[PDB]
């Protein structure tokens, strides 16, 4: 796209022992107007792959359509092989690069989570074709406001539990609500483990303390 | 700027040009050829941007030679001028247009001498004398003052010398040498060079 | 402007069973004269002429393509073209290049091949035909010859008075234009004659 | 516009054309481009007509005041200096000028060229305007210091005539002056059209 | 332009104004911005008139062919998806914000938004156009779940009147359309029947 | 230019002025702006006159073909659809504005067509540069279900108001009356201006 | 913000042996609309001097007021009324005083001289002026000049003896010239004023043209 | 002002026998938003002078303050002379020109009405310093939409009565409401006669007929 | 920013939010946009913070001197006129939209608007700021003549909540101020006491 | 471009310059003076924009003469160079800055010869030889190749002639004549001109 119209904000991501948890808020902003207020910016690709995207929302929907058809078609003949978090991460990097090279990019900052083979996966794919891996992620203003807390915690302890990771995620979502002007107070939280992907409905950070 | 001139007489079409090939504040060459002979009686002079001149002039020459080889006789000066105008105009609105300023001199077995002018927009005229370059402004009024319709070749070279001397005195460029040749009944004839050492 | 780069001025006037067309001779570049015998009027038919003004390269190109098409037409049909038919064909030719157009404004003047009824018309650069009944102009001194023709024109004129009026108009029109002059040529298309003349003008 | 001037044995000769144009429309056809500053000086007009006229009127006033104060006439060098100094106060504000001062003093014939930029140079033959390059080709080829008055007249007329024949912003009539020891005189005001038939057939 | 649509149990209600401007001049004051896509599906148009007309025509033709060959009434979801496909393919050349509303025997009345950009979403009520920004707080403070047909008509008329009295690019008359399983209902609320709200005095 | 049409009880009445300009100068004093499209359909034009001419000629040719192929009278809706589809295909670069009108088996219709391709059916409309002047008169005096003479009076008064208050209009008033039976063309209908003697 | 506007209007002066004539049209314009249909441009200065103006109307008004004030200052200081040449010279200096933000006017002074004959002076916006025999400024000047060249200058025609301009022939020429100008320029044509400066005094007349 | 902020629209004006009537609507637009809806754009200068202005509203208020102080101060010593419509028209022209010449103009299009000495006055003063008189006026979009009807009527009859002039004014205000997108449906109507100035409160053009 | 003020018989009510942004970052979230000009006069600030602070200070100083030398309480009209003078003199360098409200023994409670431009006007209620455009229809459909103090407080709180829930540049807490002949009343409506309006579900 | 050169020897400071005064494609003069003597032993050479050169140079000269008249002795070359730099730098950030490129040659009763370079930013150097203009690029390497610290005046004029000849061959400008003079113990001495007729 040349100019994004309806955009989302920061997506978070943490990997703990035996799973990956990500989160994002439910809001579509039309350039400083909170136009749509109940949209879902998190996808479930297959039984071990989740995806959350920032930026343009029509681009996110197009990529949802394409990726879903791919997973369907490979699952059709059911020969015993299935796509993986890494295969989907690579496919996405290649498609983003091919779009930037024609000067017609897709305007998202996707995040891939996964859990296959007994160990977790967490990857980052920018619109220009930059891609890497890390034990934590954050896009948009989150890259300035939430990554310091995640790094402060993972410095001391390199491994967390499911409960601690979830607590950390919500503790960061609160500060994003305090300091980001495109943020909203309703968010979803997905989680992938050995049993599959689970998404949780509209949560709130009502743990606010406005002592003015 | 490069310099070009032509003077048509009763049965001759005396022309001239310079020999400098500057690139920048420096001078790269000192004896450069701005005349392209294309037939036993047809001359073509060119100025303008590098690459364009030679690329454009060699194309015209090869097509004229091919016409002769096919048909057993040569093109006339009028046909060559019109062929040149066409080919130059068809490139004007295309993707790569040339920036050449031309002068076609010739002589034919019926109509006699002929001198054609052609700017870079591909507008074709016919004149008893013409000139291209910045020095045209300075030498167009000497020709106006001293030209005659029945002038002889002895006086024509005189008049050309007077023009070149005026350039030597009043131009801010350094153009020391000039080629000179005549096209009469007997084809092209190279003549003595004019130097201002 | 591009159509003021070589100068030029064309004019046509209508009489009683006669037409007249005129032009100037100067050919030059921005501020410098080159020659004084440039041709701007072309004989498309026995009693059918066309005059072109504007960029000289496009004058020449359009004249040549038009002669192409008219030769083919008169060979295929078997007779000569009419003034009205020629105008439509020229408009079609000019409109084929609506984007990236020729910079030339034509003028047509002829006689009906069977009723001997006059015809004058002018077209704009893109091919818009406007037919009049008194006179048309085109060039860089359009306003000057407008002012002259509106005052001097009369209806049902003889060829003599028509020649006098068109000449007296062109002279005083181009005497006030910097990039036009060097003489004027006048064609008079009568029924059985086509008289050509050259006027004595100023050379500054 | 075309103006010229050349010193020779018998003083200075000055010539000009008379057409003025605004774009491609010829507004006027007989202007006076020689500016009679006083009985013993004269300037010339090229560039902006308003600037030319205004500043040479200022110069005429200052020359008169100099004479009244010092009981003696100013000289060509001093007048040119006064004009150049006056216009140097407005450099870069859009003035358009370029002139020639001619006269006679205790040092003989004088011929100076002042510009809007701020230069001034002594010479023996100058030429200004947009037909200057056409007039140079005839002045350079005909000029000789060992020439008398009517040969100078003919050379000047011919230069201006060919310049207006080849240039589009020049035409009309040609006005010829002549600076001698005892002030200047007016020689002729022939018109280029009546010159052209004389200079051919 | 101020278009609007709200959903009740059995069908939806549509609404729009009638003014087409050009800068500060009113070129048409009786415009009809509600167009029928099929027998039971409509769409509200906002943005560029030529764009919205062309897209409505293309979608009408495609949907008619699709339904005639599948041999059954079509779906509001199908119509919305065809609109979204075109608006996303030409997203850089077109200027169209659409609202699609209709009735199908499988889900009844639905309302879909397709803003400029080519994104799709289902909503309970939707506002769009140039004057819709002046009534966001009003539709936030007035909507209540499970309304009936007459309450929906009143709600839409009042919101549109409030938008027209403040937006300089909106005005004229109100055109309403309640679509149900029986058919289509069209009325005009002109002149003195526009619901007047009290203006502060003194 | 000023063009204006109206829908009366049993048909249409169109009108226009007859002055073409070029910049600030009057070129033609009898420029015709009401074109033939079909024996029952006409059209008016404003804007780039070359574009108006080209578009109306192409549409008239297409409608003649369609009528020959079916064997029945053509329709204002068909003409409107053809026009708007072309104008949208060219993205507004063909600068024509039209007041198409006719009478078919369904009754009198009257449309407006704009350079980008948007249309609008109405009971009366104006276009050009004196369009606001004609629209004021129409708003002030239009009545539905009018009669022929009063429709003609109203449209002539609107055109005259546009002529006398707009610098780019003047010199004559044309009228074209279309009903279910007749087709009346009045080229010199009114002559409000006469040159000084 | 552009401080100038173009308001149309044509002026025309003609000098004779005993007389002098300034004429003008009465339309005021801006863009494509008409402000008024009765607005003159000829202003009587003294008993033997008229001035016509064209261009920008605000500058025209300011300029005429300034000139009227300076005539009175001169008379109070020198015990006599000004002359046409002194008026033309002073106007030159006044126009040059505003040379970097100038009056956008085209002036045409007319009057009688001390020796009893016509004196037309043409001006340009910044001061340059010259004594002519006729002149035309405005929006149709390029249309009017060649006709006056052919009629009063007697140019381009031989086989004629060129006797002087009587008042009758001069007035007829002015009328016909303006009629033909009105038939082709879109900025002239409401009515025509004609001031006649003569020994006895200034007279005026009016003739109607054709409306829009 | 460099950029106007809150602007008004068209003002009308007609002069009848023994008086002048003007009118204007009550609305302040903030660039296509009808922000303020009950402001008065008509002033009463003294017992025989009215004034209505278009364009910037802060400039209109400043000029109201200045003109009011002038009238007060001249009325103080009460010597038997009072300002006139013409004196106020001239003063306003001069002040507007002095502001445009410093490249800092006042952004209004005022209209002056008056009735003194037994005959009416109606004048126009633009922001650039253009000023004239006419038997009718209209500013803004009114110059295109309402002037044709006024001229159509005054062509036939050169003189109207008070009732006919008022009818005409309201008949034009209706069409302005129909076709202008910055217009409102509430307007005032002032009138000056031999007894003084009378202003009438919020009127309506409820004579609308929307047959769609 | 969303500021507001409404008038009742005896005094006026003021209100504002508390968020100060910089692009898309919240620099201060407990800002106080109501400032006292005198003992009984206040002003609401919107636009540029440095401009509005400087102008409030200069006006405070001028008005204090004026009143101390005239030996009586000042007028809301005087305060509004000093504000208008400064805002019109520096109209091209400053960016300030003010609302002045107060109480004087001669007319009680008044409310004056001074938008950017330097124009003055008296109003019954006034809204200003970046988020005020979302509640125009709401204040048009909710206001009714002759309200009381508690009804005014409720009206202002509900309007400000509706503005904050849609404008991206507004939020935080609500600060109210009812001014009367007795004195000034300041309260904060934070957290869970913000009046929630129903959001559409499904 | 104009040309300047200077060569300092054991007890002489030989300098040179050209004589052309072009305005446009034309040449206005042929014997122009680019040297300003300011004292019995101090020379000043200038190039750059018209007006600036003479206006700037005459100011310096009048101030130097006034210093001498007041104090009974003349300025030294060092003092004159520093005074010049100061006055030139104080105008750099003012409303009207000059665009002159300078060269100050001199000779004093204690320190001997002196040659100062100064560009238009008012940075002052001291060199055994220098040059201004476009020809400096071509003549700076001949001086590098053939200069000697103990060169005599007979050979110095030889070297200057070689430089000017290289310019004649390789420049694209026409500069036919050059002034040449020497400043030794006995003040300034004009020398023979060098022409390439």
């Amino acid at each position: 796209t040349q100019n994004p119209m309806v955009t989302g904000t920061s997506v978070l991501g943490v990997k703990f022992d035996c799973g990956v948890v990500i989160a994002a808020d439910m809001l579509g902003s039309y350039g400083s107007l909170a136009r749509f207020r109940n949209i879902s910016r998190i996808m479930r690709v297959n039984d071990s792959t989740m995806l959350g995207a920032s930026g343009d929302y029509a681009d996110f929907q197009y990529l949802k359509q394409v990726l879903g058809q791919m997973v369907i078609d490979e699952e059709l003949f059911g020969d015993g092989h299935s796509y993986s978090p890494r295969a989907i991460h690579s496919w996405l990097t290649r498609a983003m690069y091919s779009r930037r090279s024609k000067m017609n990019p897709l305007w998202n900052t996707k995040v891939i989570g996964g859990y296959a083979g007994g160990e977790s996966f967490l990857g980052y794919v920018d619109m220009l074709g930059v891609a890497y891996e890390a034990p934590s992620l954050a896009t948009g203003y989150g890259a300035y406001l939430a990554q310091p807390l995640l790094r402060e915690v993972l410095e001391k302890q390199p491994v967390l539990s499911q409960t601690e990771a979830r607590e950390l995620v919500e503790r960061c979502m609160r500060v994003l609500y305090y300091r980001d002007a495109r943020s909203y107070n309703r968010f979803q939280v997905a989680t992938v483990t050995e049993k599959g992907v689970e998404i949780e409905g509209p949560l709130s950070a009502q743990t606010n303390w406005d002592i003015a | 700027m490069e310099y070009l001139i032509g003077i048509q007489g009763p049965d001759y079409v005396l022309v001239a040009s310079d020999r400098v090939a500057a690139s920048n504040i420096v001078q790269m060459k000192d004896d450069h050829d701005k005349m392209f002979k294309m037939s036993e009686k047809i001359l073509l002079l060119c100025v303008g941007e590098a690459g364009d001149t030679v690329q454009f002039a060699e194309y015209i020459q090869k097509n004229v030679q091919l016409y002769k080889m096919r048909n057993g006789y040569e093109l006339s000066p009028t046909a060559a001028a019109n062929f040149t105008r066409r080919n130059l105009a068809d490139c004007l609105r295309s993707r790569t247009p040339y920036h050449v300023n031309l002068l076609l001199a010739g002589y034919d077995e019926h109509e006699g001498p002929a001198l054609y002018y052609m700017d870079y927009l591909a507008a074709l005229a016919k004149a008893p004398f013409a000139a291209h370059g910045y020095g045209a402004f300075l030498t167009l009024s000497i020709l106006d003052r001293y030209y005659t319709p029945t002038i002889s070749r002895e006086r024509a070279v005189e008049l050309l010398r007077k023009c070149l001397e005026e350039l030597q005195k009043r131009f801010i460029l350094n153009l020391p040498t000039f080629s000179v040749r005549v096209i009469d009944k007997d084809g092209i004839h190279n003549l003595e060079n004019i130097t201002f050492t | 402007s591009v159509m003021s780069y070589n100068g030029g001025a064309v004019m046509a006037m209508k009489g009683k069973n006669c037409v007249a067309i005129a032009a100037d001779r100067r050919f030059g570049i921005q501020a410098q004269m080159v020659t004084t015998d440039f041709q701007k009027i072309f004989p498309m038919g026995d009693r059918l002429y066309i005059g072109l003004a504007g960029l000289a390269t496009d004058v020449q190109t359009v004249a040549q393509r038009l002669k192409f098409r008219l030769n083919l037409y008169e060979l295929k049909e078997g007779r000569q073209i009419k003034p009205y038919t020629l105008m439509s064909m020229v408009a079609n030719l000019l409109y084929e290049k609506r984007f990236g157009p020729y910079y030339t404004e034509p003028v047509i003047a002829g006689l009906d091949p069977k009723t001997f009824k006059p015809f004058i018309c002018s077209l704009d650069l893109i091919g818009c035909p406007m037919v009049t009944d008194d006179f048309v102009v085109s060039g860089t001194c359009s306003e000057q010859m407008y002012g002259m023709c509106e005052s001097l024109w009369e209806p049902n004129m003889d060829p003599e008075h028509l020649f006098e009026t068109i000449s007296q108009a062109m002279l005083n029109a181009v005497d006030r234009d910097a990039v036009s002059g060097m003489g004027v040529i006048v064609h008079i298309i009568e029924k059985d004659k086509i008289t050509t003349r050259t006027l004595k003008a100023r050379m500054d | 516009t075309t103006t010229l001037a050349f010193k020779f044995q018998h003083g200075v000769i000055v010539a000009a054309d008379s057409r003025a144009t605004a774009g491609p429309y010829i507004a006027s056809q007989t202007v006076k481009k020689v500016i009679e500053i006083n009985p013993y000086l004269l300037g010339t007009m090229a560039g902006g007509a308003a600037d030319c006229s205004f500043w040479e009127r200022l110069l005429a006033r200052q020359c008169r005041i100099y004479e009244l104060r010092n009981k003696e006439r100013i000289s060509v060098a001093a007048a040119s200096k006064l004009l150049a100094n006056m216009v140097y106060q407005y450099k870069g504000m859009g003035l358009s000028m370029g002139t020639m001062i001619c006269g006679w003093d205790k040092r003989g014939p004088g011929l100076y060229y002042v510009d809007s930029e701020g230069n001034r140079i002594s010479g023996t033959a100058f030429s200004v305007g947009s037909g200057s390059v056409y007039a140079f080709g005839v002045m350079d080829r005909g000029y000789s210091y060992d020439l008398q008055v009517e040969e100078a007249y003919d050379l000047a007329r011919r230069a201006i005539y060919q310049a207006t024949y080849r240039d589009a912003y020049s035409g009309g009539a040609v006005n010829l002056y002549h600076v001698r020891e005892d002030g200047w005189i007016r020689v002729s005001s022939d018109n280029v059209a009546d010159l052209h038939d004389k200079y051919t057939s | 332009t101020t278009i609007m649509a709200v959903q009740f149990d059995g069908g939806v209600v549509l609404g729009a104004d009638s003014r087409t401007t050009t800068g500060s001049y009113i070129a048409n004051r009786v415009t009809d911005k509600l167009t029928p896509i099929h027998d039971h599906i409509f769409c509200c148009r906002s943005g560029s008139a030529a764009d919205t007309q062309a897209v409505a025509d293309a979608v009408t033709y495609q949907l008619g062919f699709h339904s005639i060959e599948l041999n059954e009434p079509p779906l509001v979801h199908t119509a919305a998806s065809l609109f979204k496909e075109m608006c996303y393919r030409y997203r850089e050349d077109l200027m169209a914000g659409i609202i699609i509303a209709g009735w199908d025997p499988q889900e009844g009345g639905q309302v879909y938004s397709v803003p400029m950009g080519g994104m799709m979403v289902r909503q309970s009520f939707a506002i769009g156009g140039s004057g819709s920004s002046y009534i966001y707080g009003y539709v936030d403070a007035t909507y209540r779940e499970g309304m009936t047909k007459d309450e929906c008509l009143q709600f839409t008329a009042n919101a549109l009147a409030l938008a027209m009295e403040r937006d300089g690019s909106s005005g004229g008359v109100i055109r309403l359309a309640a679509i149900q399983q029986s058919g289509v209902e069209r009325q005009v609320l002109l002149g003195d029947q526009i619901p007047k709200v009290t203006i502060s005095t003194l | 230019t000023t063009i204006a049409g109206v829908v009366y009880k049993d048909g249409i009445v169109l009108g226009a002025d007859t002055r073409a300009t070029e910049g600030m100068v009057v070129a033609d004093k009898n420029c015709s702006k009401i074109h033939f499209i079909s024996p029952n359909i006409y059209c008016c034009g404003a804007g780039t006159a070359a574009d108006t001419d080209m578009t109306t000629q192409l549409i008239s040719s297409n409608l003649e073909l369609h009528s020959l192929t079916t064997g029945r009278l053509p329709r204002v809706v068909t003409a409107n659809r053809m026009l708007k589809q072309m104008l949208f295909r060219y993205q507004g670069y063909i600068g024509a504005a039209l007041v198409l009108g006719g009478v078919d088996v369904t009754g009198p219709h009257l449309y407006s067509i704009y350079p980008h391709g948007s249309t609008d059916k109405l009971p009366y409309v104006t276009m050009g540069s004196g369009s606001l002047a004609a629209m004021a008169v129409f708003e002030d005096k239009f009545r539905p279900d009018m009669e022929e003479e009063e429709a003609k009076k109203l449209v002539s008064e609107a055109i005259a108001a546009g002529i006398f208050n707009d610098l780019g209009s003047g010199s004559n008033i044309d009228l074209c009356v279309i009903s279910k039976s007749k087709l009346d063309f009045l080229r010199p209908y009114s002559v409000p201006n006469k040159k000084g003697t | 913000f552009s401080p100038y506007a173009f308001n149309g209007g044509t002026v025309l002066a003609i000098a004779g042996e005993d007389f002098s004539i300034v004429a003008s049209d009465t339309r005021l314009s801006e863009g494509f609309s008409i402000h008024t249909r009765d607005s003159p441009k000829c202003y009587k200065l003294t008993d033997k001097t008229v001035i016509g103006c064209s261009g920008f109307h605000g500058d025209c008004l300011t300029l005429t007021k300034i000139i009227e004030a300076r005539l009175k200052m001169y008379k109070h200081s020198n015990n006599k009324a000004m002359t046409t040449g002194a008026i033309a010279a002073m106007l030159s200096t006044i126009l040059y005083s505003r040379r970097f933000f100038p009056y956008y006017v085209y002036n045409i002074i007319e009057g009688l001289d001390e020796e009893g004959k016509g004196a037309v002076y043409s001006f340009d916006p910044v001061g340059s002026y010259q004594r002519d025999s006729f002149k035309a400024g405005g929006s149709a000047s390029a249309m009017l000049q060649p006709l006056l060249d052919n009629q009063v200058g007697f140019k381009n025609m031989q086989n004629v003896e060129h006797v002087p301009l009587t008042l009758d022939r001069a007035m007829r020429l002015v009328k016909d010239v303006f009629i033909s100008a009105a038939e082709r320029d879109v900025y002239t044509g409401d009515a025509l004023r004609i001031c006649i400066v003569t020994k006895e005094g200034i007279r005026e007349e009016t003739v109607p043209l054709r409306k829009d």
